[PDB]
């Protein structure tokens, strides 16, 4: 039994070993309680404002759209403390862990942004943090690994399986199965077993709420579409949530097309995978014809989650949101364009969302449209990657 | 078929516990794995619990995680596992055979098709490690329609509602994960016979499980470690597996 | 003749070759005009808010001060777009360049933060930007150099002299002497010839104005002291300005002590240099007994300006502000402490200011005091530096 | 002393322009620099403009920047420069000697002390490159008290107020940086005789400056380049300096 619906249509659920169910039920109950607690809401709002820097700006990009009938705004999650939207939800989950009397945090991370965010939230809130990271990811993210250690977190390399994000995801679950009494598993995206998709969306929903108030203030109307990259689905569902009931607002999720969908080397399970059951949920997955889970490929390390949040699969199924893909080269071109024309270095993740907005604009330049791209993070971290590619 | 029912009736007539080893199919290769399984049976295994290698065995400890990797290194696929299962059943008609599965491999090409394939090759039960009772409906329904026993784990804590669900939903045997109260309550609710599992690695643990009221004990990591330890010597591997299983099974006898 | 006083007591002035005076007078006149122009003020406020992310948060640091009677807030310039306070003033100077009908920007940079800020402001505002950087600095700041190029700026290595910041400063002036008709020299700190010390302070003064409103809101009184690192003096004078007339508020500037004042390897000309005339102003300088200008040394690349803003020398002389120094090791310890206890990675520059606040707290733990440290920038850029040192 | 006044009177009696080379003291070494200066004089220099190496010559172009670096590489200090200046004056009693200074080197140990040292060694003028008329008061006052001519640059544009200030404030000569209107106005306001400078590198430029009404021409980069070009051959260096100065001075004659 649960207090909230674990499914979005056919997607979602709680596909975890029996031993983990009490942890999920405990978390769901604490969450429902926290959401009705004005004190919890005030403490969360306070950290978001005074520690993380909310609200984040909504920046109009006139130089990029000059000569077309597209008006483009960027929701500036790149200006959030930590440099990405991940910070919002780790602060809420950290407060939930404390609400449950937990003193420890367990987290998984691929590119390391979630590890960094979990570590910073744990440092601020006095939680003892341990992070699982696939050894291949550890190897290629030494900067993020060192930040986690400076912040007091223990980083544990995972060598099992492919030694990447999904393997770290399995190890986090394994750990929690036996330590949930004193540790909270701080899941990094709007995926996994209920109640995580729900919790993560609610702790990222201020992105869309602010965007709505900011766009109404600046344009006196809602956007024609809000566009966000989709790795696991948290920044996108955070931007989409408050607009779901505004039927006129398009919700466009952008998955990584990698070297191109036809190459098979991509990270677009929602539109090009097959529904499966893994990581505690039923959702579209990157998997072999046999049912073995595979990695997502993208020039962007952070769009590496091999599945997608169940609410996105659901919004897609009913036609409420549309999902598309953007290739590595398209994302790189958008990264370059934003740097040169607006002086903003976007994360390569976010660059996928920008790349799709640029296509909407460039393909029909005389189409009048008000677009908001969720700039989920800053791209300082991608400078070396982009440099080498350009050097190549 | 009623292989588990028949087994437990026979064991009860002999005031004997069941000793059930677990191995990963195809670890360290198909041929060696088939020899390992025949050795476990000849050595006294009463039933078998067999894992199909899966990419993300999030309910498995390091030892089994490594067995999955060895099987994958050998190219083992679920299809090959089902080929092995038919060969195993063809050689051993009465031993109960239970699969330890991950949900995706069951759901992949259709839940009902999966249990139909299990029935076709002669498997007796399926324990889907990542399907709690709350999500088990389609799985147990399909299992029951194909004469497959759906196995459920009764966790260490397990409140009363859970014990009642596990007793109602499962068949064949109840997997008792890591005591007397859990066992008495399972019996009270007419659950399938309990097989105790989780770290069983010595004969005294098998005798203690039987003394506690369990119908037997499952041992996997302890078995898989022997495979891991003797990879360079298949003959020594089989000799050590025989010795260990023989000892563990002896401990289950009255 | 000038409209505004070029001096702060004996310090300041316009010590430039005659050919550059018309450029300084033109700039001063445009500045005075802009400051009275409500439209210029609105355009500047708009970019600061919607593009740069102002206001920045004022974060209370309870974990750092636990057990003492010090209450410490950090003014979060690290959350400003670009990651440092430099962004504020480059946007104002870029708008001034446009007000004067200039289409090009010239800038100097040491550690590269100012180059990056000048480049981003130029990209946003459609100015053609060229940056001078000493070749030794180019060599050790390839990440910042590449960001400048991604943003469309031309980076020109300076090999003359010591091939560092002061040499780039000389080359920027040289260039401008002949191009001021169409190019604006975007000076990077509150130093150099009038009107720059004045302009830079006014375009950074929102730091202190916001801090004052935020601290009054949160504590109902002014701080006992505001503390800021002093490289050239811009972030410090930006924090200090609005408090100058609040006599009860201490103004503490922190210069880099490097390996220790007694070693001579430091960057504390205000308290340990000698007044000289260079870079267009009369001010305390790092110089030989002979009068040759020397480099400032600090573990922090950004506290490399070999002199200090004339207004700081003046505030020091009259006893209105107090200047102290913090060594490399003290700054590193503060960097570590903030990361571990608040989950904020501070710039090593800013870490000097934090290190001094920590000393004020630790030395007299039962002294009741409300302190604000200007966290002038984020420290992601210093992770490698700190790592190697710790590895060493 | 009145060396510039005497020089210009003599040149005027001969309807002749002044040719004034500039070199950096101590470039490429003290000994070679002293030979370079004697060669410039023997070759026909009417006056000398001499730079004291400074760490941050922000008013200097690349050629002179490099001369400063060579002098520093040789360990040249302002003190050594003043030692050279006394030796130069001791050998040449009437040639006007002007220093090209940066403000810090003048202000360093006291502005008045600096001009007192200039007077002691026999220097005739000082042009502080980074001191505009607006900040010149202490410098020109100290210069005048020690019988040193303070030299000011009249920039290409220079409005009327500036021409009037330069005419009133300067002595010795007016440095005319990069025309007839500037020259006529300087004469109208009774400014010190104008020496045209900035890129003068050929004889025709010297004759043109004199034709335009200037009292002479200053050439520095063109001279310094000859030093730069012949570093490996000091003898050839001096021969080429002699040839160039002789040509430039010939162009100034009626
Ligand atoms: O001896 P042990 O502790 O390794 O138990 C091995 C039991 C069979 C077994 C292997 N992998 C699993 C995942 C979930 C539940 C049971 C299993
Ligand atoms: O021949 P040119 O163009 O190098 O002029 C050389 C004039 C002497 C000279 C050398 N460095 C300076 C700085 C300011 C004003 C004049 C000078
Ligand atoms: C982690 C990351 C993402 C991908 O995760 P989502 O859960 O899909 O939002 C996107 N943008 C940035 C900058 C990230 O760090
Ligand atoms: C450049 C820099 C400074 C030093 O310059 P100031 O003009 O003294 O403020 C201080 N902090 C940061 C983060 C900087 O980038
Ligand atoms: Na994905
Ligand atoms: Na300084």
């Amino acid at each position: 039994t649960t207090l909230l619906n674990p499914y979005f249509g056919e997607f979602g659920g709680m596909y975890v070993p029996q031993i983990l169910m009490p942890a999920l039920n405990q978390l769901e109950e604490a969450f429902v309680s926290a959401q009705k607690d004005p004190e919890f809401q005030a403490q969360f709002a306070d950290l978001l404002k005074n520690y993380a820097g909310r609200p984040t700006a909504l920046t109009k990009c006139q130089n990029i759209t000059a000569g077309t009938r597209t008006t483009l705004y960027l929701k500036r999650e790149d200006l959030l403390h930590g440099g990405a939207h991940k910070t919002n939800q780790v602060l809420g989950q950290a407060l939930l862990a404390k609400r449950m009397g937990k003193s420890e945090i367990i987290a998984e991370t691929g590119a390391g942004q979630h590890g960094v965010a979990s570590a910073l939230a744990s440092a601020l809130l006095g939680l003892k943090c341990r992070i699982y990271m696939g050894a291949k990811d550890v190897e290629r993210q030494s900067p993020n690994v060192f930040r986690m250690r400076l912040m007091g977190a223990e980083v544990i390399p995972v060598h099992s399986g492919s030694a990447t994000l999904k393997d770290a995801c399995n190890e986090a679950l394994r750990d929690w199965s036996g330590s949930y009494e004193t540790a909270h598993y701080m899941l990094g995206t709007a995926a996994g077993p209920h109640p995580y998709p729900t919790i993560v969306r609610e702790f990222q929903r201020m992105i869309g709420e602010e965007t709505k108030a900011q766009i109404l203030d600046k344009e006196g109307r809602l956007p024609d579409a809000v566009i966000a990259c989709v790795g696991g689905g948290s920044n996108a569902i955070g931007m989409f949530a408050d607009f779901i009931n505004d039927t006129s607002v398009g919700l466009i999720g952008v998955e990584p097309g990698g070297h191109g969908i036809e190459t098979g080397e991509h990270g677009a399970p929602l539109k090009h995978g097959r529904v499966g059951i893994y990581f505690g949920m039923k959702a579209p997955m990157m998997q072999t014809a046999d049912g073995q889970i595979e990695e997502s490929y993208s020039i962007s390390a952070g769009l590496d989650f091999p599945s997608v949040g169940p609410q996105h699969a659901y919004l897609n199924s009913i036609g409420r949101a549309d999902y598309v893909s953007i290739t590595d080269d398209e994302a790189l071109e958008a990264f370059k364009t934003l740097c040169r024309h607006e002086g903003i270095i976007p994360a390569l993740e976010s660059s996928h969302a920008l790349a799709h907005a640029l296509k909407m604009m460039r393909e029909q330049p005389e189409k009048e449209q008000l677009l908001v791209v969720n700039l989920s993070g800053r791209g300082d971290k991608d400078i070396f990657t982009v440099h080498d590619i350009l050097k190549a | 078929m009623e292989r588990y029912e028949n087994l437990f009736a026979q064991l009860n007539d002999r005031r004997e516990g069941a000793f059930v080893p677990f191995v990963t199919l195809g670890d360290p290769g198909i041929e060696q794995s088939l020899k390992i399984i025949d050795t476990l049976i000849d050595a006294g295994a009463d039933a078998l619990e067999l894992g199909v290698p899966f990419s993300d065995p999030l309910a498995d400890g390091p030892t089994i995680q490594n067995a999955n990797l060895r099987a994958f290194a050998a190219g083992v696929t679920p299809a090959q596992c089902f080929e092995m299962l038919a060969i195993i059943r063809e050689k051993h008609p009465t031993i109960p055979i239970g699969l330890l599965m991950y949900a995706n491999l069951v759901f992949n090409n259709g839940i009902d098709a999966f249990y139909a394939r299990c029935e076709q090759v002669g498997v007796d039960s399926v324990l889907v490690a990542d399907v709690p009772v709350e999500e088990s409906a389609p799985f147990r329904q399909a299992a029951l329609r194909h004469n497959i026993a759906p196995i459920f784990i009764c966790p260490p804590n397990a409140d009363d509602d859970l014990l009642r669900q596990v007793a109602s939903y499962g068949r064949g045997y109840t997997y008792l994960l890591s005591l007397h109260h859990l066992i008495e309550k399972l019996k009270e609710y007419h659950a399938a016979p309990a097989l105790q599992g989780f770290g069983i690695s010595s004969p005294e643990q098998v005798s203690a499980a039987v003394r506690a009221g369990a119908a037997g004990a499952i041992s996997g990591s302890a078995i898989v470690k022997i495979i891991e330890k003797n990879l360079a010597s298949p003959k020594q591997m089989l000799a050590e597996l025989r010795s260990f299983v023989s000892a563990m099974k002896a401990a289950s006898r009255a």
